RNA sequence: AACUAAUCCUAGCCCUAGCCCUACACAAAUAUAAUUAUACUAUUAUAUAAAUCAAAACAUUUAUCCACUAAAAGUAUUGGAGAAAGAAAUUCGUAAGGAGCUAUAGAACUAGUACCGCAAGGGAAAGAUGAAAGACUAAUUAAAAGUAAGAACAAGCAAAG
RNA sequence: GAGCUACCUAAAAACAAUUUUAUGAAUCAACUCGUCUAUGUGGCAAAAUAGUGAGAAGAUUUUUAGGUAGAGGUGAAAAGCCU
RNA sequence: UCUCCAGGCAUACGCGUAUAACAACUCGGAUAACCAUUGUUAGUUAAUCAGAAUAGGCAAUAAUCACACUAUAAAUCACCUAUAACUUCUCUGUUAACCCAACACCGGAAUGCCUAAAGGAAAGAUCCAAAAAGAUAAAAGGAACUCGGCAAACAAGAACC
């Protein structure tokens, strides 16, 4: 068919997959944010 | 095919 | 009071009672069409609409009969030589209802109340 | 950019002085009129 | 090409400013001083070459000795890496063998 | 009443209105607690209207009368602010010595920083407080390799700035 | 007072094939939060008896109004017998 | 902000925010630091202009923007330019004064019209006053109308203005006791009941 | 696609999603979804009576200003409880145990305005 | 006889030297779907670095990657004894500057911003008057390609004699 | 990285009329799919449009949240899918 | 006012001021008028719509108009026993032509009710060329076309491998 329309907007399912919490809790997670930080990012997660 | 592009800078002229 | 911690109440607690107080509001012009009692606050955000009702009552001897209140949305789209959005700030309307039939309208502020036949030789010389 | 040719422009200018009498763009591009001269010369 | 449409500022040097004027002096303080000390300890630059000279893989590695261990993280990575891109060049590559 | 929100109603419509100077923080701590406590009813009042006031020029897209009122008064309240919480200050020191009103306690976060803690009101104690212990002030190993690069980027940033000082006293030597 | 989209109906308290379609006589309390006491202490105190007056207003007029359309009588065929009801 | 020019219009009015838009990155000025101490030109001071076009006339210090280290003089070193141009007409010519660094001008002393060089140094008082290098003299401070205008001996009492004698009136009494004690004492609300224990942390 | 930037507030989101925006909580939320006000959770403005007040919102210009000297402890003591116990030492009527007698404050515990923790808002 | 344009100098940067640190930012909020004033379900890094690459393949192996300068010494040793690797004993030592950059350069940086990706993440571009703009924003230039001023006139690598 | 897609868990929703009967049966919409031809081809479209076709009470379609992750996952096996 | 077309009003998920008036006429709409664009000012008002105390004891009997009727795939806190507390209205959502597709994209998008009472405009002015695309009509013949009855048809029937 025709793609590029994969996005389908869910903020409930934004929060849970790439939210704070979510990042927090491991830390290959933390990792990331912690790279975040040292960059200078504006939003470290969402 | 690639693709990219450039913004339109509001670019105030008034000095 | 805003920025400012309120005591934890539990059971037998006294009143809390605010000295001094950080909330300032102002009265604006309706922008629709309002009833004759109706009265519109722009107030902090922090604030309710209980506390508007104490907050008029006592400090200006206003009766108030019924607050209903909303949260307006600043605008967020306009961006500046940066292309960086500005946000305006989000603020909270309150409508107030007066009491005993009393009425109030918003006063109207700020009452306020060559020779065509020698063209271009200077008008200077006398010669 | 420690070091730059800062007399390019007369370079050119010997190149293109020998072709102004031509006709077309190799009498005023320098990739074009250089292989134009040459045949001249 | 473009060329400046006005003349740069008139650059003056003078050349008996105190700097220049006592340039050199004590560079015989070892054979006119009964050699307490060689000139090459008058040298003022990096502690891994003063009074020395190499090509820059040696260069490379001199500099990791002296500070190899107070050098920061990328730094003391970038320098691995000079280090090795370096040692396959001059033992692995070039026109002579 | 909701009058005193506007200004006096012949002062309606005036360019200009004289305004008195603003209150100094040393006149303020003559006065005692109970005309401070008065006095700053007296600025809410006059701050509402002006906020009021300043407003409503907005609408009619004209320029507010005396707009220097405003800041005469928000200063004004300020310094009552300041003198009243300078007197408070002073009693908790004299009584318990406390430098700070509120409880805080220096800890570390999980991102390797000291953090300065405000304390909570709460009604059951902290190892009973299941919303507490899932708070972290530790950091594990992994941080270690993060904590030394901000160092080192600060250091960085630091070293910039000091050789950036120098060249501008050069270019001032230069020029004098 | 606020706007949403659900079914309208037009309902007597029974279908039309009920045979008792007119009323007689309706009882309404008046809630809780809006008893005498309440609405002193929010200071509105003339809608003592407004609120009562409001409920007899909307409740009758439905009551009888949808008696009409049980007749038949519509808006643009008004009614040719006055419908009366009461209410407590 | 790194690049922000100041010029002659003061701060904030409609030119400066013209002169001066957010994406302005004009060459940066470069001026003597001159410490607060060191600086002793000050608005009303008569000085002399050393070298210009009305160099060795007599002027009145009328501004002093500091951060380009500028001193102003009425009606001199004044060039020509129209003041309220329209569209319908021309508008009035005026004469503008311009820009002065300090070193192009020096104080007067204040006895003889001279241009005399100045220390600043303590008195017997303590307060610091500037003295001549030469003929070592008191040269006092030039009193001068405020920026915002305001006069403080006609200044008139008027409705929302205190009376000075009223501020002047001092009735803190030092106690131990908060406002929040103090207010409820003299308005005479009592209460008896107690927080409960709170478990800070 | 989601704008990262924007602050999360609780007009976005779903129906479910809900927040407040700082407004301080008056009252509790019993079983069966019934919200029950607490009284004294709700916050009394305590207004003096500003007849006969002669200070108002400006000052005259006329009127000197004084020297700042910001508050402190010591200067407090030395105003208050020093005089006290300066004639109480002629006296000879002093002793360690009964500071009280000057104001002391032992604990704040007790005491309707606790100096800290601050058990009283602004 | 000019349009498009071009000219420009300081914003900052680079490498050293010296130097551990004691820049941890009112008040309020945030680990809940972060930045939502109070109880519910409580909270915790990692077993040996690999491979590319070299040995003209590849399979043991392959400097740096992974403890003071100089000398002993590329020596003794180690190694499909091949490519290659490589000591020690023992001697010696008191240790603010620029033949750097100047806006396609120097850092990616005017900014980790805009923009792009669900996310990890990737990642820009540009500015230029004067002492005074409370002097109607200067200048400066047959100057790039591109046009115009001024379409063309049998025949041809467009020129040369 | 499973908001696309393969699969699964949980909580849910849609199915008119007609004939059979008592159903992975029939005619045929909504709806799902994508046999054929034509146009399009930097297109409306990085897979569409116009017709024509297949299923349409079921191994049915759809919605919401969650789970499985690359030495792997899933697979009515096309070495098909996993932005 | 006339001519003609036939998915429309709410809800959820989503989006985040694109809503509305005024003023401008640089930019955006692939051109104009007008604004969806720029700037300023406004806006969405809920006890009913929507979202966010403790310890025990114990449940054989679907749904389908649930009666009849059968079947098989076997199918949605309450009520008690005791303890504790005895009179409350705060907070948040509410606008728009809107979302996923770089786009004012002939595409994708769930539920409720209804099918015009709601929602809309295929043609900027011209002109009648070839070629190309689409629709309709056909004297006689009736697959003689073609790899093949592909496409089309006033046909849409029958049998076979
Ligand atoms: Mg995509
Ligand atoms: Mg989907
Ligand atoms: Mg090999
Ligand atoms: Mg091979
Ligand atoms: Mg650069
Ligand atoms: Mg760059
Ligand atoms: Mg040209
Ligand atoms: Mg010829
Ligand atoms: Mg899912
Ligand atoms: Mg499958
Ligand atoms: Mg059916
Ligand atoms: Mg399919
Ligand atoms: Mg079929
Ligand atoms: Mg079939
Ligand atoms: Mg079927
Ligand atoms: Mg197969
Ligand atoms: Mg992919
Ligand atoms: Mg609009
Ligand atoms: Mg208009
Ligand atoms: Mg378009
Ligand atoms: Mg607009
Ligand atoms: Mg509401
Ligand atoms: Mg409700
Ligand atoms: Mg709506
Ligand atoms: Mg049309
Ligand atoms: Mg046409
Ligand atoms: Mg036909
Ligand atoms: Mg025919
Ligand atoms: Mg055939
Ligand atoms: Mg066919």
């Amino acid at each position: 068919r025709a793609r590029g329309n994969e996005y389908q907007p869910s903020n409930i399912k934004r929060k849970h997959k790439h939210g704070w919490v979510r990042r927090l809790s491991t830390p290959a997670g933390v990792q990331v944010i912690l790279r975040r930080m040292l960059k200078g990012r504006k939003s470290l997660s969402h | 095919t690639k693709s990219r592009f450039r913004p339109p800078t509001p670019e105030p002229k008034y000095k | 009071a805003r920025n400012v911690l309120y005591p934890l109440y539990q059971l037998g607690g006294p009143q809390l009672r605010v000295f001094r107080t950080n909330f300032f509001i102002q009265l604006v012009r309706p922008g629709t069409a309002q009833p004759e009692d109706t009265v519109q606050f722009r107030i902090p955000m922090e604030m309710t609409r209980v506390d508007l009702r104490n907050y008029l009552e006592q400090i200006y001897n206003v009766p108030v009969a019924a607050v209903r209140t909303r949260v307006q949305h600043g605008s967020n789209r306009r961006r500046d030589h940066k292309n960086v959005r500005i946000k305006k700030p989000d603020y909270k309307v309150a409508y107030v209802q007066l009491a005993h039939g009393q009425t109030f309208t918003f006063p109207d502020l700020f009452p306020e109340k060559s020779d065509l036949r020698c063209p271009g030789i200077p008008s200077w010389f006398g010669l | 950019l420690r070091n730059r040719l800062t007399d390019r422009y007369w370079r050119v200018q010997e190149v293109l002085k020998h072709a102004q009498h031509f006709r077309g763009r190799k009498n005023r591009c320098y990739r074009l009129a250089v292989r134009a001269v040459t045949r001249a010369f | 090409a473009f060329v400046r449409l006005t003349l740069p500022p008139p650059k003056v040097v003078d050349r008996w400013n105190e700097k220049r004027a006592l340039f050199g002096v004590y560079d015989n303080i070892g054979i006119l001083g009964n050699f307490e000390k060689h000139p090459k300890e008058l040298i003022k630059g990096p502690v891994w070459l003063r009074g020395w000279r190499g090509n820059e893989l040696q260069r490379c590695v001199r500099k990791k000795k002296f500070v190899g261990n107070r050098m920061f993280i990328e730094d003391l990575h970038n320098l691995n890496k000079r280090i090795s891109y370096l040692y396959k060049h001059f033992n692995r590559h070039g026109k002579y063998r | 009443g909701l009058e005193e929100f506007f200004d006096d109603p012949k002062n309606w419509g005036e360019e200009k209105v004289k305004s008195g100077a603003s209150w100094t923080c040393q006149q303020l701590r003559n006065k005692s607690n109970e005309d401070l406590h008065k006095l700053w009813y007296v600025l809410l009042k006059e701050r509402n209207m002006l906020l009021t006031l300043e407003q409503e020029a907005k609408r009619q897209r004209l320029p507010m009368p005396s707009p220097e009122r405003l800041e005469k008064v928000v200063d004004s309240m300020d310094n009552v602010d300041k003198v009243v919480q300078e007197r408070e200050d002073a009693l908790r020191l004299l009584q318990t010595g406390q430098e700070k009103p509120r409880p805080g306690a220096w800890r570390r976060d999980i991102f390797g920083r000291i953090v300065w803690h405000k304390f909570k009101q709460w009604p059951i104690p902290w190892y009973l407080n299941k919303r507490y212990n899932r708070r972290r002030f530790f950091a594990m190993p992994y941080v270690d390799r993060f904590i030394r690069l901000r160092i080192e980027k600060h250091a960085r940033i630091e070293a910039r700035k000091r050789s950036l000082q120098k060249k501008k006293e050069k270019i001032l030597h230069a020029k004098f | 007072l606020f706007r949403r989209q659900y079914e309208n109906s037009i309902f007597t308290g029974s279908k039309t094939a009920d045979p008792c379609c007119y009323g007689h006589t309706q009882f309404h309390l008046i809630p809780d939060r809006l008893k005498r006491e309440r609405l002193i202490r929010q200071n509105q105190a003339e809608q003592v008896e407004a609120v009562f007056r409001a409920n007899a207003i909307a409740s009758l007029f439905a009551w009888t109004g949808a008696q009409a359309m049980y007749q038949g009588f519509w808006s643009e065929a008004d009614v040719t017998r006055p419908f009366v009801s009461q209410a407590v | 902000s790194p690049f922000y020019r100041y010029g002659m219009s003061r701060p904030g009015s409609i030119a400066d925010k013209r002169k001066n838009p957010p994406w302005s990155r004009r060459r940066p000025v470069v001026v003597e630091p001159i410490s607060d101490e060191d600086w002793h030109l000050f608005c009303g001071d008569m000085v002399e202009i050393l070298e210009g076009k009305d160099a060795g006339k007599q002027g009145k210090v009328v501004q002093v923007v500091r951060q380009r280290n500028w001193v102003v003089l009425e009606g001199l070193n004044t060039h020509y330019r129209y003041i309220g141009r329209t569209k319908d007409h021309r508008g009035t010519m005026i004469a503008s004064e311009a820009p002065l660094l300090h070193h192009q001008v020096k104080l007067v002393d204040p006895v003889d019209r001279k241009p005399t060089e100045i220390q600043w140094r303590f008195t017997e008082a303590g307060e610091r006053v500037r003295v001549s290098t030469r003929s070592g003299r008191i040269i006092p401070k030039p009193e001068f109308p405020r920026a915002d205008g305001i006069v403080p001996e006609t200044w008139t009492d008027g409705p929302k203005d205190t009376s000075v004698e009223d501020a002047l009136e001092r009735t803190y009494v030092p106690r131990l006791k908060t406002l929040e004690e103090d207010v409820m004492e003299a308005m005479g609300i009592q209460e008896t009941r107690r927080f409960k224990k709170v478990y800070w942390y | 696609g989601a704008d990262r930037m924007s602050k999360w507030t609780s007009k976005r989101g779903p129906r479910t999603f809900t927040k407040s925006r700082g407004a301080k909580k008056t009252g509790i939320y019993t079983s069966d979804r019934k919200f029950v006000q607490i009284k004294e959770m709700v916050p009394e403005f305590v207004v003096p009576d500003l007849t006969g007040f002669k200070l108002k919102p400006y000052v005259n210009y006329r009127a000197p200003a004084g020297i700042d000297t910001p508050l402190t402890a010591k200067a407090l003591f030395q105003e208050t409880v020093a005089p006290a116990i300066e004639k109480d030492f002629k006296e000879g009527t002093f002793d360690a145990n009964n500071l009280e007698k000057y104001g002391f404050e032992p604990t704040q515990e007790g005491k309707l305005f606790q100096l800290y923790p601050k058990n009283f808002p602004r």
